[PDB]
């Protein structure tokens, strides 16, 4: 029986097959609900629409993310977005296909007891397994050490693994990922007279990231270009037919990333973030860890991030050693790529958590037979 | 009255349900709970022993659609087929 | 003293904390008991059906 | 005073030490007049064949049929489940200060 | 003049005079900074705040802790703590006043020199000295032999002394104590969902392990009871007026002294540590002791952890010979009391360290005259 | 039949053919055990890392040295270490060689016993034979008689062989050598703040005072030329590529061999006991064992200890008579070299311990038959 690879990421659920290339289901986890009168009668007015519907009906529609940081809050909404990618987008019976999930580190317990539970008493499996992403990145890059920066839409994790190895007392969660630089872009298009306030307007500001920004090499020198010249804007065309140009917010929305106090966190960016986690581990594999820094997620898409992280790490690294950024042209997919490996993989057939397993463990296995 | 008392021998071997036990003395006080349920006339309820002896008790020592195909490119060609 | 005679426990080594407690440990495994005697029961029939 | 004056209470108290009269014969633990507050903690420890079932889980599926007033045992237990967690000494010495 | 006692730990700063029995300025060693954006004008707004004032103002703040496993890793914020004990705290005249402080063993010298460098050229006492604090523990205890096992919030150091001499080669140091618990508390935390990932939000962490936490005598019983049920789970009051209540993490959060590989580190625990502490010294005093096991600092203060020393040491020594543990009901303090007791004895006042004698020989004589 | 010499001393095993003149296997005796969680499935996980790939390998292993002061402690790891050597370096069939082995002096006889019954049980040999290692360094060293100070990284021990006669009273056993010398640099490193605590560490501290650390000729005017100028400190290069000096700690770490009270051991030095081994033999013998001081072991490979040693024991001998240090620059292999040269002798041939002998006399037969 082939296997399904399913990455419930906050913003985007990529889910596919075992042994494939591509992800053949790649869609965005919205639930979409109406908040006007319906007059017209007849037709089929769904209550809710999920998916592509909801992005395509988008104008008359109220749509909520059930994942936030990687932690789901409303359930019947992830149900339904479980159901929409199983029953409609694959169009598989789960009964008959086990099931790899992603997830991340450092999560709630009680989150990973409601995914047992209703993976298992709702789309009821013959097995099921959930794995940590920054492991299903590095079976991606097909190497065995390296230190894995996930950065999906709400969390960005640092694992660092050697030879098969990983050390969890390194492992390091930070939540701020494209989301929050959706919202600083709202906060921050507001600058320049374009007002977006509404649920539906975050996808046209997503669209906005994810078509014109990109990582500077250099914030500064990049400010004071921007300042100088307008070189550096760009123009999008929103679906009214509006023509907007845009400047330093194709490079401030992305710095977030390197500078978490844009929006208020204490913490410490990416760079500091994968050089504290190399810093943490044992001194013999440190080496090891500078050149083979694996990204992944769609977060680190733009096209100047990989010469800005190793410009970061580089000066943060002693001199003596070489640092390199495993950056591949397909790290977006990477996590279900990986997750594709490794349910395809022969020695993995061992380590599913069985239905009949879960019947007599409870839902208490997962806390002892996954990470 | 040692209503509580009164139970029959069971037939197969029972898991052991742990407890501390009070002493008899102690247990005989004026104001205590199981003097006023060793009172014949407290409400008492019988239990079915039965699936209490039943459930935990010990345990004891076709080719309708042939394809030359494999399933992933069958599935893959089955999901670009129905979208058209 | 009246509930240190009425439970059968030492009275100068009764306290009331530890026994609300045991009170309260008692009440969430029986109201967890009827959720998951009522999910098992759900589902069991859903199943049947 | 809801411990004091529970009806239901002695109810479970005497189904329970029925069950333990059944359940551990021939043991050192067996005929007892009565136990500690401690057992009821300990209910989940006894499963089933299937692991699925505790004896908790037992006794209320039988007391939903028989006797559905054990159903009423939360209503009393409630007021000693929220004055759980009180300390007795700190806000009886804050209030003779 | 009457002398001053200053106990300048990682975690507290605990300052007073001589001769007395309690320690009068006790308050955290931490320095906060502002991190969001002052609007109103005016009305005193300090760029630091030491002490109580930003325990009390910490929630638009950010705490840096100068102190790192005993070594002092910042020295201008060490210098506004001492500024703050002897000026504001305990209103001293510091060039008037002999100062006793305490420092772990097996430090590096540096640290001890800048100490020296900056106490006799900065807050020019008229004499000091630099002592360990086993050593003041003991000279607390009333007892001339024993070992004291000493554990703040940085270091647990381990020192044997018999008829008032120490054995260097069996002194035995573990960084390992209260803050790392703490930071361990934060990983366990994010299991029952509550997310504190501030420094503010350490503070809350270290009161909830200060007030809830206790050692466990067996481990494994404990958390047999905790999964069976949840009797021992207890209630805490957030300063927003939410209500956690936590379980199992009361002593998982302390089973990292006696079991260090929760945090990743290779080394034993601490009733090892005593053990080989023991049997690093010679034959004939062992019995001794066995006998006068001293406990101080405030990782001592959890109410389980006398009976559990007792019976791990117990288990490791041989059975002919008599276990006990002298646990004061004031052995948090006892850094300070000894040293008050040490101050103020007559035949201390020739062991000085004088200006004068700094002046002739640098800041090296604090390697010839203290030990 | 070419005869195998196996020197499994403490430090590193070396093993090799009878007759050649440098051993074939050089390798370390440590087993590598992991520590952290393994993640990616499959590829040869192995469960415990034994010789070199245990030194390749080190920073996720607990290393474990099987051997601690000339005493085999584990047992198990010691049959890891003999089926390392004999199947994997040298790959020969056990039950067709014969295997020479080598051993300190004043070792107690359960390690001899359990050495010939796992070398007749799990690993049956022809024949072998048990050595002491100053016999063989002497052989090698082409001489009939002479003293051998032999300090490998367990046992410094003091022989005196007059015309092949080896007089028994006057061998005398110190343990301290070469890992006592490397706990005691990590000991004194933690001054200049480098801490050294894992075990994997203590392989960087060894490379450390292999490459860099002397036997100083006069210790206090090397404490006056190291506190006057820092002309003799020395840079090391880290793995993680972090650069440490070292400056008076290069001498310090030897002069242990020459002061055993830095570690806290009451017996005198190892001039000391070269002499006293010297002054309980014969008032006839003394004058060629002044003139014959053969040295061996791999703590004999500092540049700076033969001169030492001259000094020294040319300031404790009366004048009259000539000392000379006799230091061959292959002292390391020595004991290889002359176990080499012992067992291609045709008058050795009858000195073996056959099979039959030994399933005959029972594993008693070493006492009678060896020295
Ligand atoms: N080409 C791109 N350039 C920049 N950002 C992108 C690009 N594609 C996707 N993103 C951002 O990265 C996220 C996709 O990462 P992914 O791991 O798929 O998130 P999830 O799995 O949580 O839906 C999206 O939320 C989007 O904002
Ligand atoms: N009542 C308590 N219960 C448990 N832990 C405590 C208690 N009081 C203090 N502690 C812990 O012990 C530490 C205080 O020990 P101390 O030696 O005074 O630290 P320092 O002197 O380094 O500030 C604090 O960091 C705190 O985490
Ligand atoms: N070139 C060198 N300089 C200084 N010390 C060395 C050198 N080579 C080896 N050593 C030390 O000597 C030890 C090796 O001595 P050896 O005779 O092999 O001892 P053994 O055989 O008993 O293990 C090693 O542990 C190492 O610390
Ligand atoms: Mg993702
Ligand atoms: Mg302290
Ligand atoms: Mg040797």
């Amino acid at each position: 029986t082939t296997a399904l690879v399913c990455d419930n990421g906050s913003g985007l659920v990529k889910a596919g097959f075992a042994g494939d290339d591509a992800p053949r289901a790649v869609f965005p986890s919205i639930v979409g609900r109406p908040r006007h009168q319906g007059v017209m009668v007849g037709m089929g007015q769904k209550d809710s629409y999920v998916g592509d519907e909801a992005q395509s009906k988008r104008g008359i529609l109220t749509l909520k993310y059930p994942i936030e940081h990687g932690i789901i809050t409303n359930w019947d909404d992830m149900e339904k977005i479980w159901h929409h990618t199983f029953y409609n987008e694959l169009r598989v019976a789960p009964e008959e296909h086990p099931t790899l999930l992603t997830e991340a580190p450092l999560n709630p317990k009680a989150n990973r007891e409601k995914m047992t539970q209703i993976m298992f008493e709702t789309f009821n499996v013959p097995a099921m397994y959930v794995a940590i992403q920054a492991v299903l990145s590095l079976y991606a890059s097909g190497r065995t050490t390296g230190i894995v920066l996930d950065s999906g839409d709400g969390v960005t994790h640092n694992v660092p693994i050697y030879e098969g190895y990983a050390l969890p007392h390194a492992i390091m969660r930070l939540d701020l990922a494209g989301r929050d630089l959706t919202d600083y872009l709202m906060k921050i298009l507001t600058e320049r007279g374009y007002s977006f306030v509404t649920t539906a307007e975050r996808e046209i500001v997503r669209d906005i990231k994810e078509k014109l920004c990109y990582v500077a090499l250099d914030f500064e020198n990049e400010m004071a270009t921007a300042a100088s010249s307008s070189s550096l804007e760009k123009s999008y065309e929103l679906p009214d037919g509006q023509v907007i140009t845009i400047g330093n917010e194709r490079f401030r929305c992305p710095e977030t990333l390197f500078q978490p106090s844009f929006i208020g966190m204490e913490s410490a960016g990416i760079h500091e973030t994968t050089y504290n986690s190399i810093m943490k581990c044992d001194i013999d594999i440190r080496k090891d860890l500078y050149a083979n820094n694996v990204m992944s997620g769609g977060t680190t898409m733009y096209p100047g991030i990989a010469d800005r992280m190793q410009k970061e790490i580089t000066a943060l690294a002693p001199s003596t050693m070489k640092i390199k950024i495993i950056a591949p042209p397909e790290r977006k997919y990477s996590v279900w790529i990986g997750g594709s490996i490794l349910a395809s993989l022969s020695t993995f057939q061992q380590m599913w958590i069985t239905k009949q397993e879960y019947d007599e463990a409870g839902p208490s296995i997962v806390h002892r037979k996954c990470f | 009255v040692p209503s509580h008392r009164r139970v029959n021998p069971p037939t197969l071997r029972m898991k052991k349900l742990n407890w501390q036990k009070l002493p008899s003395n102690v247990a005989r006080e004026h104001n205590s709970m199981w003097a006023s349920l060793s009172s014949p006339d407290a409400e008492a309820v019988e239990p079915d022993f039965s699936s209490i002896e039943r459930l935990f008790s010990f345990p004891a020592a076709e080719p309708k659609e042939i394809t030359f195909l494999d399933a992933k490119k069958s599935l893959n060609l089955n999901i670009f087929l129905k979208q058209f | 003293r009246e509930l240190a005679d009425y439970l059968c426990e030492d009275a100068q080594q009764l306290s009331l904390e530890d026994t609300f407690s045991t009170m309260k440990a008692f009440r969430d495994l029986f109201l967890r008991a009827l959720k998951e005697n009522k999910d098992r029961k759900e589902q069991a029939a859903k199943a049947e059906r | 005073e809801s411990l004091l004056t529970s009806r239901q209470l002695p109810i479970f108290c005497q189904l329970i030490l029925r069950i333990g009269n059944f359940l551990n014969y021939g043991s050192h633990t067996g005929d007892a007049d009565g136990f500690k507050i401690s057992t009821l903690l300990k209910l989940t420890e006894t499963k089933s064949q299937q692991n699925r079932v505790t004896l908790l889980h037992h006794v209320l599926e039988e007391a939903e049929k028989s006797h559905p007033d054990l159903l009423q045992l939360p209503r009393d237990l409630e007021q000693p489940s929220q004055a759980a967690g009180i300390n007795l000494e700190i806000i009886r010495s804050e209030a003779s200060s």
